[PDB]
């Protein structure tokens, strides 16, 4: 009927909102993984004096 | 039907606030893995 109609998409909303979940901890990660890159080169930075050396 | 639609909003209501708490709690993940970055850059220090 017309209310089980609106509990599906009731339900989709929360597939959506679940998505979302996802793809906000997947920036997250990203984010941590591109402050990874930062503090390998800052790793790197002093690779290079010891090369220097 | 309308019970459903209930049960089914309370869920999309749990979904949305679990969507609000894994961004927060990925956030502070992203913000823990950084300080386990800076402990990786050490090793290679």
């Amino acid at each position: 009927n017309g209310i089980a109609t609106l509990l599906q998409a009731e339900k989709e909303a929360h597939e959506i909102v679940s998505k979302a979940r996802k793809y906000r901890q997947d920036k997250l990660k990203q984010a941590k993984t591109d402050a990874a890159k930062e503090i390998d080169s800052y790793k790197i930075q002093k690779d290079k004096e010891l090369k220097e050396f | 039907d309308e019970l459903n639609k209930m049960q089914a909003f309370i869920r999309k209501e749990a979904e949305e606030k679990a969507k609000e708490i894994q961004l927060k709690a990925d956030q502070e993940y992203e913000i823990e893995k950084t300080n386990i970055v800076r402990n990786e850059t050490n090793n290679i220090d």
